[PDB]
């Protein structure tokens, strides 16, 4: 059902072409239906919505101080960029130097949820394991939703094996996106601590 | 088994282009990237970029865009263009191999290829002046003075290769956008001027080929 | 670019020795680091990764080590193949860049320079070109210096040198000086002295003609 617990969770969204208007909607959707069932709040789970392409798009920051409602709207009204490319490294990277530049809540877990469905050109992927590893090394934890036929595998299954808690979603569309919305948050939800 | 050979101009005008193919054995364009690496005349090695399985590229930022590294996968060949050429730009350029592995972070220049040398200036294909240097003990020292020439390399032996032993051919410098090496040979002196010491300068660029035999002064 | 630093550029030592070579880095490379090994007929080969893994093929008698800022190669014992230069090259950061580079110098017994000097060819005069070449053969150490004299003032212009490098079987060194004039400045002068200046001498040793 719902979750009550110690939890920094990042929304990253694929912003590329690979999906469509119309498929990035369903993405927004399930992204909200989430915030839905995550007690959003300082106290407990903190969310931070961004949207990738060749740079990142944050529309809402763990310490953004605004009503769970809001948020949720302004999740729902993340434009659609349908860009050739949507750089994994680069969000993860974002994610690592400034999402995570420092950890302020070392009481909560910290989940990055990559929602990706495109695959970026290797030059782009150069550093990408480097910055799982950091990742890791500030123990942010990386779950990758594979969505579609795009999404890149490589990246997914070097994700798994970094870390033991880097566990995969493939999904062949947005449209199961849904059906495995509660599974997802239960998982993401159990590698938080609930708080005393 | 894995091999890559390189097939260049040779020689460059400055503001021209160079252009090298790559063609790579022994493995597959798709699962293996390849840089280009260049190694001015008495410098070390410089990393100009590479093109990974894909086709995505990395160039060194110093080359201020005037490298393209592109390929043929079926064809197994990468193709190398530079723009603008200037002097400075004169070196032996080497197509490499490297895994382009991201997934282990791999990057190794694992085998790289014999080179191509190239020579950028405005200079035309002169052929050499070959002048005998006659001395002014048991051994005497002869020489073979190689001036004014263009482009690289030249071929100088003595007595047609009979005599190497006793034989120092220095590298060429620049005299003034035209080259100029001088060769030496030691021999004992009962060999010379008794018997004939004659040195022997080939220049492929000019289809020339002089014969200068060392005669006491006159 | 991180700036990769290779003090020693030549490096004598005597075939069996234990060689070591130094890489050090301008910042951290956590280890991302090869060396590469060119002989002296030009061919390229990498030795090591990641700091110390041999590649296919290569000796067991290299290895290298290091982390942070200072790495080395070293071979246990120099085989006479193993002449060659050495570059170290990181991949912490593009672009890639490779150290200046250490060539392997084989010890021998000093040796003095044996110098000739030769006047200008008349054939070459008979085109205004005055020439004279002077050769500095078969010496050890590498290190040497020549000065030209014309009618016993110094000259260092018109000059042009070419070093050799370490001959491969009587490990010396030589090298040539030439001293190009126009014919109408060479006939106006007599003595034409090249002096060559080397450990093995510590007077030094002359050579020269007049123009007679």
């Amino acid at each position: 059902m719902y979750c009550s617990r110690l939890l920094d969770l990042v929304f990253l969204l694929d912003g590329s072409s690979r999906l469509s208007e119309a498929e990035f909607e369903v993405l927004k959707a399930f992204v909200v239906d989430m915030m839905e069932r995550l007690r959003i709040s300082q106290k407990w789970v903190r969310v931070a919505v961004v949207e990738y392409h060749d740079g990142s798009h944050a529309y809402i920051g763990l310490k953004d101080r605004k009503r769970p409602s809001e948020l949720r709207r302004i999740a729902s009204q993340v434009k659609y960029a349908g860009s050739q490319v949507a750089s994994t490294s680069e969000v993860l990277k974002y994610t690592l130097f400034q999402i995570f530049s420092k950890i302020d809540r070392p009481e909560a877990s910290r989940i990055a949820l990559l929602l990706m469905a495109s695959q970026e050109p290797q030059r782009m992927s150069r550093n990408f394991v480097r910055y799982v590893q950091g990742l890791k090394k500030k123990k942010v934890i990386v779950i990758p939703v594979g969505i579609g036929p795009h999404a890149n595998l490589k990246q997914i299954r070097l994700i798994e094996k970094q870390a033991p808690e880097n566990k995969a979603f493939v999904l062949s569309s947005v449209d199961e996106l849904e059906q495995q919305r509660d599974e997802i948050v239960s998982y993401l939800c159990d590698l938080a601590p609930e708080a005393p | 088994q894995v091999q890559l050979a390189e097939s260049g101009p040779g020689l460059v005008a400055p503001s021209q282009s160079l252009s090298i193919t790559c063609t790579v054995s022994g493995f597959s364009l798709t699962d293996y990237g390849v840089d280009w690496v260049r190694q001015p005349p008495g410098k070390g090695l410089e990393w100009l970029g590479m093109i990974w399985g894909d086709g995505s590229t990395d160039y060194n930022s110093a080359l201020k865009s005037r490298l393209s590294i592109t390929k043929d996968n079926s064809k197994s060949q990468v193709f190398l263009k530079m723009n603008s050429l200037q002097t400075d730009d004169t070196a032996r350029y080497y197509c490499v191999r490297d895994p382009a592995d991201y997934g282990n972070y791999d990057y190794a220049l694992d085998y790289w290829g014999q080179g191509t040398s190239v020579t950028v200036s405005s200079a035309k294909t002169t052929p050499p002046s070959v002048y005998p240097l006659a001395p002014g003990n048991s051994m005497v020292t002869l020489g073979c003075l190689v001036k004014g020439y263009f482009p690289e390399p030249v071929t100088v032996t003595w007595n047609s290769g009979s005599l190497s032993s006793g034989v120092h051919t220095f590298p060429a410098v620049l005299q003034s956008d035209l080259y100029t090496l001088s060769s030496s040979v030691t021999v004992p002196s009962s060999t010379w001027p008794s018997e004939t010491v004659t040195c022997n300068v080939a220049h492929p660029a000019s289809s020339t080929k002089v014969d200068k035999k060392i005669v006491p002064r006159d | 670019d991180i700036q990769m630093t290779q003090s020693p550029s030549s490096l004598s030592a005597s075939l069996g020795d234990r060689v070591t070579i130094s890489c050090s880095a301008s910042q951290d490379i956590n280890k991302y680091l090869n060396w590469y090994q060119q002989k002296p007929d030009g061919a390229v080969k990498l030795l090591i990764f990641y700091t110390s893994s041999l590649h296919s093929g290569v000796p067991s008698r290299f290895s290298g080590s290091g982390s942070g800022t200072d790495y080395s190669l070293t071979i246990s014992n120099l085989e006479p193949e193993d002449i060659a230069t050495y570059y170290c090259q990181q991949y912490e950061k593009l672009p890639w860049t490779f150290g200046g580079g250490t060539k392997l110098e084989v010890k021998r017994a000093d040796a003095a320079p044996t110098v000739s000097i030769f006047p200008p060819s008349s054939e070459q005069l008979t085109s205004g070109g005055a020439s004279v070449v002077c050769f500095l053969n078969n010496f050890y150490p590498k290190d040497i210096n020549v000065k030209w004299k014309i009618d016993g003032s110094e000259r260092q212009n018109g000059v042009l040198n070419s070093w050799t490098d370490q001959d491969s079987k009587d490990s010396t060194y030589s090298m040539s000086s030439t001293l190009t004039l126009t014919k109408d400045e060479y006939e106006r002068h007599n003595s034409y002295t090249c002096e060559a200046t080397h450990k093995t001498s510590t007077s030094p040793i002359v050579k020269s003609f007049n123009r007679n």
